[PDB]
């Protein structure tokens, strides 16, 4: 029903997420959870 | 983040080849005293 130009902006449907406090064990997040659990196999077997 | 196990895992490769190396240090000592008391 009406003459339209050229797409001065083009767009899409895209996703808004929100944009942390620290776990009670987060003592524990420099090292892997396999590396813990390897250093007690070791604890064990040495 | 956390460091993972392969960037870690030679220690533990080293780790268990010195624990494989006392455990046959200690047999072959074990073996020779076991020989020399049967000679005796």
């Amino acid at each position: 029903v009406i003459d339209f130009s050229k797409p001065f902006m083009s767009l899409g449907i895209s996703i808004m997420i929100k944009k942390s406090k620290p776990g009670v064990f987060s003592f524990l997040d420099p090292l892997a959870y396999e590396i813990w659990m390897c250093i007690v196999f070791a604890y064990i077997g040495v | 983040s956390a460091l993972s196990l392969s960037n870690v895992a030679g220690v533990f490769y080293i780790l268990v080849g010195g624990l494989g190396l006392a455990m046959m240090v200690a047999l072959i000592e074990f073996c020779y005293k076991s020989r020399a008391e049967s000679k005796r």
